[PDB]
């Protein structure tokens, strides 16, 4: 799993083509991140 | 392929259209598309001016952040008036500690945020937000969508709601008998109770890239469209490869005003990533023409390395913005429709080559061939056929002096083991036009010097009906669609040309 | 009453009068706090959510309800359903108090689950591919220590055909163990609510009190639900504290394709947006296997119609039909064949002697006097025998062509391809399936005796 890239058209020689802009498991980012520490 | 050469032809409408913009013209849409190669520039400054743009839809504000000391580096004219700022600020003192903070780790998190998109609430106001990050290569893209103020199980209880109204209609849809147009019709039905637009429809394209509805649920007030087809260029090539990526298009209201992006940097800012994305001013044209004040459309991918084969397109008779958690179940409904589809297409080609090897076996069996029950024209699908020898009519085919001379052509022109042409016309057979429109498309497959077999399909119109052009509007494609394929017939697909060659060798 | 698990509460009220018919033991301790309006134990909002939730024609469309106690103010996830004089809901306590959180995840239970299921998109007739992402797609998800796909077999007994562990653990892929291991109530419950969890099998049950009630109250859809003394045992022998099984339904009317079972070393709690994640990911799993399904058998049909054909070219060209590279081995998964044709023997692959085919033959035309028996077990089926055959020749499936020739396709014990290495405990449900099926075969499968007769038809 991982976030979406997008790509945009560009026009490049005699073509067009798409140019562009982990080890924890996702309950362990989840647990990383929804965190409530920072409100004491 | 024709996929990649209407580009050129995009641009070229692109740029009419701005030129009669400027002079302060109507658009002909009939002349557009009749007298419509291209300097690199004019490709690159189309493909610019639609993925860079300038302008938002004003139902949201937009702010690029730095990811170094979060920066402003650009945002929309309207972010103050929501955000109730200047070029050079922290993004972070613009909201709540507890906000600044969730924002803070959705932009530390690499190759995947589970705060993404962050409930976040205003300095000033307390006014609630969705704010939706992404990524662009000076960046990142925060759009912040508004949010109702009702309590938070509220909230969780309408996308509670969404999610299993899209539980139910997936398990409709699993839960169906063995038919395409039975799910398409199911689909619709069940995206419209989902989403509450006054217009659905579903739109197929074809091999030759254009456009048509097959199913359709609207309220009884309004007219109906199913059953229309319409020219490629409508949907321009840079939209439909953008649909691959944001598979959920929305637009709320085509007569509201753009807002204006304001941004050190060299190059405008990229929108594709962007919900915002405010649509082009044809389309918005197109749109007050057919009298659709918002929309919604949902792409039908399948694995074919995905290909579209088709569009889910939503309409409402005005303003409508619908939330995020909708969007989504949207989004898995129609992945669901899109796995379903593929697997009925896969099974339909089996089908389909057990038919043509049944069909070949009783023929090889037992001119019996065309005075026989299973004849030659159940091989393939077509409008009549024909075996020469002495010649065998079978159906819609030209008499024995029209096809005498059609054979004339093809041995002075072509000699060939087959021919397959949806235009004798276009081919350029010099009787065309004393055989109408009966016989458009025609089908050759050679035996000998003297035996022919043919399979002889009228134009596509024939089998094309619907209840209705210099203004952009739904009967003005139609009209245009039907210009194009005038002395034109279906397309002659791969199956039937392998089919028919099969035919041939075990004849020979 | 029945027992839950400890890490939850039941409360069960009367639907019209919205009072307290039972609930379970811990109940007024998670709380903060008989027969009184249940309403008074929850803030406003959350009484409002209750009365919409019971006026609600399907109950289920509002299942995870979101509330807060009266008596702290925390939250809790409930789960209603009517039992069948009432309605219970199971509260389990939300480890997030904050409603910007909250909502965060609540909407990407929904993102996560579309992420994975484009995976599934992603893959191009390839079962095996499919279970091995989903086990791994699955295993992303919820960190589990181990995750298999258990496949169900027409003689209901099942097979790990997919698996994704640690390193430190043992390979499990390939084991088969008897139908009597999953008792049939709970496959019928998994057509029921489709998720069952156990968060640590080594923690004491709590008792539901009950009210002047009439026969007591079925808690077999409650997601609180103590397991069984079987099974309780059964896991701590495996070494699996923590457990999640996830059924797969396909379409047959719908029926039980499998499981997706997930073990882990020690008690573990998933949060409820990645339960909900898998669970629409199961959704899209069996959607896809269904019409995997469906596929496979017309491809299939079509390689057998292809085979038939050959093969009818041949015999129109006698005994020729068992001398070529295709042959009639090549209908049927089958371990060996034979044709007896004007009393000439062709045996191909593990096939038995002449005499004994003889004797066979002659067994048919004493018993058997038809157009021919199939059974997964020669010895079983009357043969006086089937010693002699060892377990080389067990399953026998015959086509009566004329009075002397006949054609038998011969499959062997089913456990020359059953592979696996290495009290209630995986190797003792492994040696008592292969006790099971000594000296019998695989089923021949309807699709196969429909080949066999097609070919027999037409000679
Ligand atoms: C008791 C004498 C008999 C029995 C009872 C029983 N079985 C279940 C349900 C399950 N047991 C499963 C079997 C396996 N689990 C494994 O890890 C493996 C192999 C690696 C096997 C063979 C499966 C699958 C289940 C799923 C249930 C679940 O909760 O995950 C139950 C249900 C009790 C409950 O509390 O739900 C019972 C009572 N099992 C035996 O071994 C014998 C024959
Ligand atoms: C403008 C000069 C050229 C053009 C551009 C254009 N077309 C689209 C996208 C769509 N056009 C569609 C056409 C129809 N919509 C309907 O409901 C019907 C009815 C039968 C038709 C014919 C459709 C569909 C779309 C997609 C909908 C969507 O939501 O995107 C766009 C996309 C712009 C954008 O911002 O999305 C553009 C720029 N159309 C023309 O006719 C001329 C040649």
């Amino acid at each position: 799993l991982s976030d979406q890239e997008y790509m945009e058209l560009v026009f490049e020689n005699g073509q067009i083509l798409a140019k562009g802009q982990r080890t924890k498991s996702i309950m362990d980012l989840y647990e990383a991140e929804y965190n409530e520490d920072f409100m004491k | 392929s024709k996929a990649i050469q209407q580009y050129t032809v995009d641009a070229r409408l692109h740029a009419v259209f701005e030129q009669s913009g400027e002079s302060g013209k109507s658009f002909d849409y009939s002349q557009s598309l009749k007298t419509t190669s291209v300097p690199e520039q004019q490709i690159t400054a189309y493909l610019s001016r639609i993925q860079r743009g300038g302008y938002i839809q004003p139902f949201g504000c937009m702010i690029a952040v730095d990811e170094s000391s979060f920066r402003i580096i650009g945002y929309s004219e309207n972010a103050r008036e929501m955000l109730g700022l200047a070029m050079g600020t922290d993004v972070r003192s613009l909201f709540t500690s507890s906000s600044s903070i969730l924002l803070e780790r959705a932009f530390v998190a690499r190759e995947i945020t589970l705060l993404n998109p962050v409930w976040i609430h205003s300095k000033n106001t307390g006014k609630p937000f969705y704010a939706i990050l992404h990524r662009i290569d000076v960046g990142v893209v925060i759009d912040l969508e508004p949010a109702r103020t009702e309590d938070p199980a509220l909230s969780i209880a309408g996308a509670v709601q969404s999610q299993k109204l899209a539980v139910r209609a997936i398990s409709q849809l699993q839960a169906l008998p063995g038919d395409i147009k039975l799910l398409c019709d199911t689909v619709v039905e069940s995206v419209r109770d989902l989403t509450g637009y006054d217009r659905v429809m579903v739109h197929k394209f074809h091999e030759d890239e254009h456009g048509e509805v097959v199913a359709e649920s609207k309220r009884d007030d309004l007219e109906p469209y199913i059953g229309l087809h319409y020219p490629a260029t409508d949907i321009p090539q840079a939209s439909r490869f953008l649909f691959k990526q944001n598979r959920v298009r929305m637009i709320v209201d085509c007569n509201a005003t753009p807002v204006l992006v304001v941004q050190r940097l060299t190059q405008s800012m990229c929108l594709v990533g962007s919900t915002l994305r405010a649509p082009h001013g044809c389309h918005s044209q197109y749109m007050a023409n057919m009298g659709s004040i918002a929309s919604l459309a949902m792409a039908v991918i399948i694995n074919g390395s995905m290909r579209l084969w088709g569009l889910v397109v939503c309409h409402h008779t005005s303003s409508r913005c619908i939330p995020f958690p909708l969007r989504y179940a949207c989004e898995f409904l129609m992945q669901a429709f899109g796995l379903q589809l593929n697997m009925e297409l896969q099974l339909a080609l089996q089908m389909s080559e057990k038919r043509v090897l049944r069909t070949q076996t009783l023929l090889c069996d037992m001119a019996g061939i065309v005075t026989q029950s299973p004849s030659i024209m159940d091989l393939v699908k077509c409008d009549g056929a024909a075996f020469l020898y002495k010649y065998y009519p079978l159906g819609v085919a030209p008499s024995e002096v029209q096809i005498k001379d059609v054979v004339e052509w093809l041995l002075a022109n072509h000699a060939s083991t087959g021919l397959s042409t949806d235009s004798l016309g276009d081919a350029g057979y010099p009787g065309a036009a004393a055989l109408g429109d009966a016989v458009c498309g025609m089908a050759v497959a050679y035996i000998t010097k003297r035996d022919f077999l043919f399979w002889f399909r009228s134009h596509t119109a024939k089998e094309i009906k619907w209840g209705g052009g210099q203004r952009m509007h739904p009967r003005s494609s139609f009209q245009a669609f039907l210009e194009v394929v005038k002395s034109r017939s279906q397309p002659w697909e791969t199956a039937e040309m392998d089919a028919i060659h099969s035919l041939q060798l075990i004849l020979r």
